[PDB]
C-alpha cells in the first residue's frame, strides 16, 4: 500500500458511484496513484508559499497551485473576517462498524446576514527604521531583541545558532 | 488551401463583416491540426488494444473524442459508445446518508 | 560510485575524441582552482570601463580560468578633473580656477588635430564659463576646425612653440599629482602626458612623477582585513502577511514593495514628497499624498520587483503572465511584457541596465530587453522551476538557481548552460556572484549557503549557521569578500568568505569567552541544534520581524528590510 | 596553484586551424542536382529532398543536428574534441589538372550532450542524479574559456565621466519624454 | 477523521509543520472529485470492452491536459533551440533603458 | 566633568561626547509608530466635536 487508504476512503466513493465490489489491486493502484496527485498539489503548494514569503501553508497557497495544475477550483474555502487558521474543522462523528465524519453546519436566515454589520479594517501600511547594529553589535534600544530570551522563544532549528562580535 | 476554405465557412460576410486568415496564423493551426490527430489516435489505439482486438475501428475514436473532447459526432457507431448507466449509489452509501441525515435530525 | 564516474568519463573523452596526453591535460586543468585576479573589480588605475559599442555581448575571444595571469576620449577626461576642481569652494579653488584654462586648451588643439567633430564637441560643452575671464580669445577659437585652421589662429600656431608658464605651489602640484596618480588608466594620463609635454611649470617632471608613484607604492593595504558593518533595519508594519519581496533603490530613496493584491507600493524612504511636482504646479493638493504612491496594473500577486542601476524605472513581475515597466517619475506603467505562461517569481535587471533576465514556474529562465515586447533567450535545461536569477557582474553570464537542488551558469548569447553546480540539498532560493566574479555563492531552503569557484566549478566550503530554513537574500561587500545573508529565521549573518581557502585574509595576531560556549551549551539536544562553521562571525537578530531584502550599499552600511509579522 | 600553463581552444576558427593536416570525419559531396552523404574511406545519394533542405539549415549554423548522435557513436567516426569535422566537395566549380573543397566544424549544443544520454540509457540503466554528475562533470572538463573578469561600474563613477554617456527622463513643457525603439 | 490525520501525517513527512485548518479539507475534497471522476470513465472504460488497466486508461485519459508533463526537458531544450538560433541585436550604447516604439508601449491609449 | 577627562586625556596618549566607541547616528527620516495613535484618537474626537454628525 502506501498512506492514503487501502480501501478505506477510496472504495466509499466506489460505493458513492454505485460500483458495488472491485478488487483491492484496483483501490491500492488507484489510491497510490490518488495521493501521488495530493503529492504534486502539495509541492506546487509549498513554492507558492516560498514564494508568497510566508511559513504556514494557506488555503489560498493551495487554491494557486490548482490554477497552475489545472485543476478546476474548490470553492468555499475562504470567509469572512480571514484570520490565520480561522477555525473550522468541526467535522462530527457517526458511529456503525466503522467511523464516519460528516461536517455538519448551522444553517441561518437572509435577514441576519444583511443586517449584521461590517468588521474592523486596520491602517494603510507604513514603515520604521532603527539600527539593527552599528558596528557588529547590537545597540539594544527597545526595537532591538535580548538574545537570552532567543532561546526560550524558539528552538535552535527555527533560530539559527547565536554567536556574537 | 484548405484552410482559406474552413475559415471561409466559419466566417462568412453575412452581412456584418467577413473575417480572414493570416499566414503565421494558418501555420499555428496547421501544427495545432497535426498534433490534434496524433492525439487523437494514439489514445484510441490504447482503446482498441484495450477491447482486445487488432483493427482500429471507428468506435475507439467516437468513445474517445465523446467523452474527452466533447465533440459529439452524429452516428457512426454512437449507440454502442452511448453507455446508459444511472450512477445512483450504492445500499452502502444511501445507509450511511441515512446515519448523517439521522444525526442532522438529532442535532436539533 | 564515483570511480564508476571517473571511467565514464574517461571512456566518454575517449569516444568522443580527446587524445590521452590531451584528456590528461584537460582533467589538471579541470582540478586546479581559479587563480587571483589581482585586479578584480578592476581597480581606477589600471582597469577600464566597458566599451558602449552598441554590440551585444560575446563571451568568445577569451582564453581559460585555470592559466595564471590576466581611444579613452577626451571629453570624460578632461569632465573627470572638471569635476573634481568643480566639487571644492575650499581654501584651494581659486588655484584651480587659475589652472583650469591651459588644459582645456592644449586639450582642444591636441584633438582638433585627430578628431573634428569630438573637438567641437568639446569645445562647446565647456566654453560659456570662462567667456568673461580670458576675454573674446575664445571666440578667436571659433573658427579652428582642422589642422590647416591652426595655421591661420596666429595664438594656435604659437601654443605649440610658446609652452604655457604658471607658477604653481609645491601643495597644489603635489594635489594635482596624486589625484593623476590615483586613477591613470579614466583619463589621468592622459591629462598627464598633456602637462608634461605643454607645459611650463614653476616651482624635470618624469622624476617627480616616479617620486610620486613610488611614495604611492611604499603605502598601501596589501591583505584587506575583516569589517563588521552596521544595518539599518526597514520594517513595515500594517501589513496583513500580504507584502513580497521589497527591494530599494540605489541612494536608497525609493522602497518598492509587493502586495498580494496586485499593488506595487512606493515609499519615499527620506519622508519626500514623492510627487514630482515641475515647479509649474497645476492644482490637486485635495488628494491625499501619504509620501507614498501606488501602481495598479497588475492582475495576479506581485512575486518579485527590481529597480534599474540607472534608479529611474521599476520592474514587477507578477502571477498573471506578464512583466510591467514602471516610470519612477510620473507614477504609471509604460510597457508589458508577455513571454511566460506561467507566473513570474524573479525578475532582475542587467550591471548596465541593458536587458533583464527572468525566471518562471515553466522551468525555463527567459533573457529579454527593455525595448522588446518579446524575449531574446530562452534558458532551459533545468529539471524544476527556476527560483531566482542573477547575472555575472559584466552583464554576460546569466546564474539561474531552481528548486531541483541545482544551478546552473548559461551563456548569454549562445543560450547554452556553460556550469551545472551540483551540492544542495534543498530549493535555491537565492543566489549572488562576488564582485572579483571568480566565486559564486547561494544559498537553499535548508539554510545552508556555499560557496564554488566557477572555473574549478566544485565546492569550495559551505556555510552552516542560519536555521533549517529559507534564506531570502543575499548581499556582497563592496570592495572585498564579506557576505551578508538575511533569512527566514530573523537574524542578518555575515560570513568570512576566505577562511578555509587558499586565501586567509588577514587574521589578527592575538581570544574570547563567548566563543565555543554559545553552541556549547546545547540544551536542545547535540543532534536538534545546528553548528555554525568557523566562517560565521556576527548575527544580529530582529525581534519577530523577517527579513526580506539585505542591500550593501557603498559605505559599509548595509540596509535590511521586511515586514512586522503579527 | 596552476601547475602548467595551458593552451585549450573553444573557437570555430582555431579548432579547425588546430585540426587541419588531419583525416576529416564527414564527406559530403555538391554534384550536379543531386548530393552524397559518405565516410572518409553502399553510401547513399540523394535527390532534392526536404530533409537535406533541414539539413543545410544546421550547416551554415555550424552545429550539429541532434538527431544524429546515437548513429555517430553506431558508425564508428572520428569526433574532434566533441566536434566533427565536414568536408564539402563543390564538383560544379571543379578545377582540371579536383573539386571545391570547404571544411567548416559543427558545434556540439544542449540537445547534442541530452540526446547522447538518451541513448547512453538503453543499455546502461542508469537514474537521473548520476546523469547530473555525468553532464557536470563534462561541463567542466569542456568547457573552459571562461570570460570572469568585472570592468568599472560606470553607475557608481558618475563624478568621473562625461555627463551624456547616460540617458535619464527630462521634463519637457507639460510633458516628459523617455527615450524609445 | 482518520484521513484528516493521516493528512497530517502526510503533510509532516514532506517537512510542513505549519498550515490552516481547511487546507487537509481541501486535499481531501480534491481527491473525492478525482477519484470519483476516474473510476466513472473507468465504468465507461470497462462497459466498452473492472481491472488496474482499465484505470490506467481513466488516468491517461485525462494526465493530457491538466497536471504537470513528464519530462519536458527535451521538448524545451528543442523549442529553446529555436528560439537560440537568432543572433542578439544590436543596443543602444548611451548607458541607460530603452523603451520599445510608442504604439508598442502602453500610453497612446485611450477612456 | 573634570576628574573623567583627565583620566580619558591620560588614556588616550597610549553627557559625554567623545567616547568613540558607543554613539548611534542619526536617520534622515523615521516612521511613525505611537504619534499616529493618539492623532487617530484625537482626530476620532475630533469627529466627535464637530456637532454630532457622522
Amino acid at each position: 500500500y502506501t498512506i492514503w487508504s487501502p480501501q478505506d476512503t477510496v472504495k466509499d466513493v466506489a460505493e458513492s458511484l454505485g460500483l458495488e465490489n472491485i478488487n483491492d489491486d484496483v483501490l491500492k493502484a488507484l489510491a497510490m496513484d490518488v495521493e501521488y496527485r495530493i503529492l504534486e498539489i502539495i509541492e506546487q503548494a509549498v513554492k507558492f508559499k516560498r514564494h508568497s514569503k510566508r511559513d504556514v501553508l494557506t488555503t489560498d497557497d493551495v487554491s494557486k497551485a490548482l490554477r497552475v495544475l489545472n485543476v478546476e477550483p474548490l470553492y468555499g474555502y475562504y470567509d469572512g473576517s480571514e484570520v490565520n487558521k480561522a477555525v473550522s474543522f468541526s467535522k462530527v462523528n457517526t458511529s456503525g462498524g466503522q467511523s464516519v465524519y460528516y461536517l455538519d453546519e448551522e444553517e441561518v436566515d437572509f435577514d441576519r446576514l444583511i443586517n449584521e454589520p461590517l468588521p474592523q479594517v486596520p491602517r494603510l501600511p507604513t514603515f520604521t527604521t532603527h539600527w539593527l547594529a552599528v558596528e557588529g553589535v547590537q545597540p539594544a534600544i527597545i526595537q532591538n531583541p535580548n538574545l537570552n530570551d532567543i532561546r526560550v522563544s524558539q528552538p535552535p532549528f527555527i533560530r539559527g545558532a547565536i554567536v556574537t562580535a | 488551401r484548405k484552410l482559406r476554405e474552413l475559415v471561409k465557412t466559419v466566417g462568412i460576410d453575412e452581412g456584418d463583416g467577413e473575417t480572414v486568415i493570416d499566414g503565421d496564423v494558418e501555420e499555428l493551426l496547421l501544427d495545432l491540426a497535426d498534433d490534434f490527430v496524433t492525439n487523437v489516435t494514439a489514445f484510441s489505439c490504447r482503446l482498441a488494444k484495450h477491447r482486445k482486438s487488432d483493427n482500429l475501428e471507428a468506435r475507439d475514436i467516437q468513445l474517445h473524442l465523446e467523452r474527452n473532447w466533447n465533440i459529439r459526432i452524429p452516428g457512426y457507431s454512437a449507440d454502442e459508445i452511448r453507455s446508459t448507466r444511472k450512477w445512483n449509489p450504492s445500499q452502502n452509501y444511501n445507509q450511511k446518508l441515512q446515519s448523517i441525515t439521522s444525526d442532522k435530525v438529532a442535532a436539533a | 560510485s564515483a570511480s564508476d564516474l571517473n571511467r565514464i568519463v574517461l571512456e566518454y573523452l575517449n569516444k568522443k575524441g580527446y587524445h590521452r596526453t590531451e584528456a590528461m591535460l584537460r582533467a589538471e586543468s579541470g582540478r586546479t582552482l581559479t587563480p587571483q585576479n589581482k585586479q578584480s573589480p578592476a581597480n581606477t588605475k589600471t582597469g577600464k570601463f566597458p566599451e558602449q559599442s552598441s554590440i551585444p555581448p560575446n563571451p568568445g575571444k577569451t582564453a581559460k580560468p585555470i592559466s595564471n595571469p590576466t581611444p579613452e576620449n577626451y571629453i570624460r577626461a578632461y569632465s573627470m578633473l572638471k569635476n573634481w576642481v568643480d566639487s571644492s569652494l575650499e581654501i584651494y579653488k581659486p588655484e584651480l580656477s587659475y589652472i583650469m584654462y591651459p588644459i582645456f586648451i592644449y586639450l582642444f588643439l591636441n584633438l582638433v588635430a585627430k578628431n573634428p567633430v569630438y573637438a567641437r564637441r568639446f569645445f562647446d560643452r565647456f566654453s560659456p564659463d570662462f567667456k568673461d575671464f580670458h576675454g573674446s580669445e575664445i571666440n578667436r577659437l571659433f573658427s579652428v576646425n582642422s589642422i590647416d585652421h591652426i595655421k591661420e589662429n596666429e595664438v594656435a600656431s604659437a601654443f605649440q612653440s610658446h609652452k604655457y608658464r604658471i607658477t604653481m605651489s609645491k601643495t597644489t602640484l603635489n594635489l594635482l599629482l596624486y589625484f593623476l596618480n590615483e586613477n591613470e588608466s579614466i583619463g589621468g594620463s592622459l591629462i598627464i602626458s598633456v602637462i608634461n609635454q605643454h607645459l611650463d611649470p614653476n616651482i624635470d617632471l618624469k622624476l617627480e612623477i616616479q617620486k610620486v608613484k613610488e611614495s604611492r607604492d611604499a603605502i598601501k593595504l596589501d591583505n584587506l582585513q575583516l569589517a563588521l558593518p552596521s544595518v539599518c533595519m526597514y520594517t513595515f508594519q500594517n501589513t496583513n502577511k500580504d507584502m513580497s519581496c521589497l527591494d530599494f533603490s540605489d541612494d536608497c530613496r525609493i522602497a518598492a514593495a509587493g502586495f498580494q493584491d496586485s499593488y506595487i507600493k512606493i515609499w519615499s524612504l527620506d519622508g519626500s514628497s514623492l510627487n514630482n511636482p515641475n515647479i509649474a504646479l497645476n492644482n490637486n493638493d485635495k488628494d491625499e499624498d501619504p509620501t507614498c504612491k501606488t501602481l495598479v496594473g497588475h492582475s495576479g500577486t506581485v512575486y518579485s520587483t527590481s529597480f534599474s542601476p540607472d534608479n529611474k524605472y521599476l520592474l514587477s513581475g507578477s502571477e498573471d503572465k506578464t512583466v510591467r515597466l514602471w516610470s519612477m517619475d510620473t507614477h504609471t506603467a509604460l510597457v508589458s511584457y508577455k513571454g511566460h505562461n506561467h507566473p513570474v517569481w524573479d525578475v532582475s535587471f542587467s550591471p548596465l541596465g541593458h536587458y533583464f533576465a527572468t525566471a518562471s514556474h515553466d522551468q525555463t529562465a527567459r533573457l529579454w530587453s527593455c525595448d522588446h515586447i518579446y524575449p531574446l533567450r530562452i534558458f532551459a535545461g533545468h529539471l524544476n522551476d527556476v527560483d531566482c536569477v542573477s547575472f555575472h557582474p559584466n552583464g554576460c553570464y546569466v546564474f539561474t538557481g531552481s528548486s531541483d537542488k541545482t544551478c546552473r551558469m548559461w551563456d548569454v548569447s549562445t543560450g547554452d548552460s556553460v556550469r551545472l553546480f551540483l551540492g544542495h540539498t534543498a530549493p535555491v532560493i537565492s543566489i549572488a556572484v562576488c564582485p572579483d566574479g571568480r566565486w559564486l555563492s547561494t544559498g537553499s531552503e535548508d539554510g545552508i549557503i556555499n560557496v564554488w569557484d566557477i572555473g574549478t566549478g566544485k565546492r569550495l566550503k559551505q556555510m552552516r549557521g542560519h536555521g533549517k530554513n529559507a534564506i531570502y537574500s543575499l548581499s556582497y561587500s563592496k570592495e572585498g569578500n564579506v557576505l551578508i545573508s538575511g533569512g527566514a529565521d530573523h537574524t542578518v549573518r555575515v560570513w568570512d568568505l576566505k577562511k578555509a581557502t587558499t586565501e586567509p585574509s588577514a587574521e589578527p595576531d592575538e581570544g574570547d569567552v563567548t566563543a565555543s560556549i554559545n553552541q556549547d551549551i546545547k540544551e536542545y539536544g547535540r543532534r536538534r541544534t545546528v553548528i555554525p562553521t568557523s566562517d560565521l562571525v556576527a548575527s544580529f537578530y530582529t525581534k519577530k520581524t523577517p527579513v526580506f531584502k539585505v542591500k550593501f550599499s557603498r559605505s559599509n552600511l548595509a540596509l535590511a528590510g521586511g515586514a512586522f509579522r503579527p | 596553484r596552476p601547475k602548467r600553463l595551458y593552451n585549450f581552444v573553444e573557437d570555430a576558427d582555431s579548432i579547425l586551424k588546430k585540426y587541419e593536416q588531419y583525416l576529416h570525419s564527414f564527406e559530403f559531396h555538391i554534384y550536379e542536382n543531386n548530393y552524397k552523404i559518405c565516410a572518409p574511406a553502399g553510401l547513399i545519394l540523394t535527390k532534392n529532398n526536404e530533409t537535406l533542405k533541414e539539413f543545410l539549415e544546421y550547416v551554415a549554423r555550424g552545429r550539429i543536428p541532434d538527431a544524429i548522435m546515437e548513429v555517430l557513436r553506431d558508425c564508428n567516426i572520428q569526433f574532434y574534441e566533441g566536434n566533427l569535422i565536414l568536408q564539402v566537395y563543390d564538383h560544379t566549380n571543379t578545377v582540371d589538372v579536383r573539386p571545391r573543397v570547404y571544411r567548416t566544424l559543427l558545434k556540439p549544443n544542449d540537445l547534442t550532450t541530452y540526446y547522447d544520454m538518451m541513448s547512453y540509457a538503453d543499455n546502461a540503466r542508469f537514474s537521473d542524479s548520476i546523469y547530473q554528475q555525468f553532464e557536470s562533470e563534462i561541463l567542466t572538463l569542456t568547457k573552459r574559456n571562461l570570460s570572469l573578469s568585472v570592468p568599472l561600474n560606470p553607475y557608481e563613477h558618475r563624478d568621473m565621466l562625461e555627463e551624456t554617456a547616460f540617458s535619464e527622463p527630462h521634463w519637457d513643457s507639460e510633458k516628459k519624454s523617455f527615450i524609445h525603439e | 477523521p482518520r484521513d484528516v490525520r493521516l493528512l497530517h501525517l502526510l503533510l509532516a513527512s514532506q517537512s510542513i509543520h505549519q498550515y490552516e485548518d481547511q487546507v487537509p479539507l481541501q486535499l481531501m475534497d480534491f481527491a473525492h472529485r478525482y477519484t470519483q471522476g476516474v473510476l466513472k470513465d473507468a465504468l465507461v472504460y470497462n462497459d466498452y470492452a473492472l481491472g488496474v488497466e482499465d484505470i490506467r486508461l481513466a488516468i491517461a485519459a485525462r494526465t493530457q491536459y491538466q497536471f504537470k508533463p513528464t519530462a519536458p526537458k527535451e521538448l524545451m531544450l528543442q523549442l529553446a533551440a529555436e528560439r537560440n538560433k537568432k543572433a542578439l541585436p544590436q543596443v543602444m550604447g548611451t548607458w541607460g533603458v530603452r523603451l520599445p516604439p510608442e504604439k508598442y508601449c502602453l500610453t497612446a491609449k485611450e477612456w | 566633568t573634570a576628574k573623567v577627562r583627565a583620566e580619558i586625556c591620560l588614556k588616550r596618549t597610549e553627557l559625554q561626547e567623545y567616547d568613540i566607541s558607543n554613539a548611534i547616528p542619526d536617520i534622515v527620516y523615521e516612521g511613525v509608530n505611537t504619534k499616529t495613535l493618539d492623532k487617530m484618537e484625537d482626530a476620532s474626537v475630533d469627529r466627535m466635536l464637530q456637532n454630532g454628525i457622522n
